[PDB]
């Protein structure tokens, strides 16, 4: 229930070959870009360096949880559905 | 008439059935009146 890791814009690339290697079934890639994760305050500075860095970028907007209205009296209620029949 | 200040008359519920509660519950049942309605029978409906 923590919040705290959604507060922040993070670059991250497309995943890449991941095989076993002969010895022990290890996770040897190739890729060095795999995992590097850029962090950043706003999506214009990100975006800013994916553009000046020239990879290309891809865009997804910040979902936030919509605030619902929450009331303890809808746990009783004398005719709504609301009321609960357990605590 | 003497008022007798040391004597207990309580003695009724002595020889009380184990069903005497609902026994003259459902006597009393005749002289009450509609409850209120909720509307839906129930409140998973």
């Amino acid at each position: 229930s923590g919040v705290n890791n959604t507060k922040k814009w993070k670059m991250e690339f497309d995943t890449r070959e991941r095989w076993e290697n002969p010895l022990m079934g290890w996770s040897s890639t190739a890729d060095p870009l795999s995992n590097l994760v850029l962090t950043f305050s706003t999506k214009e500075d990100a975006v800013a360096f994916a553009e000046k860095n020239g990879w290309s970028f891809d865009v997804e907007e910040r979902k936030v949880p919509k605030p619902k209205s929450k009331s303890y009296g809808a746990n009783f209620s004398w005719n709504k559905r609301t009321r609960v029949s357990t605590k | 008439e003497p008022f007798d200040n040391s004597t207990y008359r309580n003695l009724q519920h002595h020889e009380y059935s184990t069903y005497t509660f609902l026994d003259l519950n459902v006597e009393l049942s005749k002289f009450r009146m509609p409850q209120p309605s909720s509307g839906r029978q129930s409140p998973r409906h």
